[PDB]
């Protein structure tokens, strides 16, 4: 073929390794936050299961 | 056949003979046989080629290649315009070796056919060496083995700011 299809072709290799590049460096970033502030869907650490606390009327009244 | 303004030749200027002796010249006597036996039949063999040629007559052109955004116009990362400035780059930096193998052609066959009298009847080929020379210097001189566009810019860069140093003190 010509040289366009090589050409065209190398600009659509490196638009997609480019386009990787940025996603992979916006990961980083992303997983820094949501670790450290626990803000996002990620490291979301357990807290008890609140189900399962008794709201019934007590033996005594203050509770 | 060449085109001759870019490979300038200075017309021939072959004295008429003058034989004054009695003696027969011997290189125009196997001149005259060798444009005989050699050279005519030759002649033959080559116009039947060339009345070939002209029955298959095929074209080919020289390839155009419209001008990209420079390295200049492309955004730090953007390999996308980077790319094509690069490539042009490359393709310019190399009609730039073909451009100094020709003016160092005529360099060469100036010498050749000056002879005796290159050191005076020289001096124009002489001088366009010398000066394309500091053009070429001045534009991929040192940028390495890893040459590139950027490079090139960085090198430019940094030769015109020193530069413009000469007269904010001069």
């Amino acid at each position: 073929d010509g040289p366009e299809k090589n050409y065209e072709k190398t600009l659509a290799i490196l638009q997609i390794e480019s386009e990787k590049a940025e996603l992979r460096l916006k990961e980083q970033e992303v997983r820094r936050l949501m670790r450290a502030r626990g803000d996002g869907p990620w490291y979301q650490f357990p807290t008890p299961e609140k189900e399962f606390i008794d709201h019934s009327p007590k033996a005594t009244p203050d509770n | 056949s060449w085109d001759k303004d870019v490979y300038p030749e200075p017309p021939s200027r072959t004295p008429a003979p003058s034989p004054q002796t009695s003696l027969p010249n011997p290189i125009t006597y196997l001149t005259k046989a060798y444009d005989l036996v050699v050279d005519w039949p030759v002649t033959l063999v080559r116009e039947f080629i060339e009345r070939q040629h002209a029955k298959n007559r095929t074209y080919y052109y020289h390839r155009q290649y419209r001008r990209v955004p420079d390295i200049t116009e492309c955004k730090e990362g953007d390999v996308l315009c980077i790319y094509e400035a690069e490539m042009q780059w490359r393709r310019d930096f190399k009609v730039d070796q073909e451009i100094m193998n020709i003016i160092q052609e005529r360099l060469k066959a100036c010498q050749q056919r000056e002879g005796e009298n290159y050191q005076q009847n020289c001096a124009k080929e002489l001088e366009q060496f010398t000066k394309v020379t500091k053009a070429y210097q001045d534009r991929y001189l040192d940028l390495g083995a890893y040459y590139s566009a950027r490079k090139c810019l960085a090198k430019q860069k940094q030769r015109m700011l020193e530069e413009r140093k000469a007269a904010r003190q001069e």
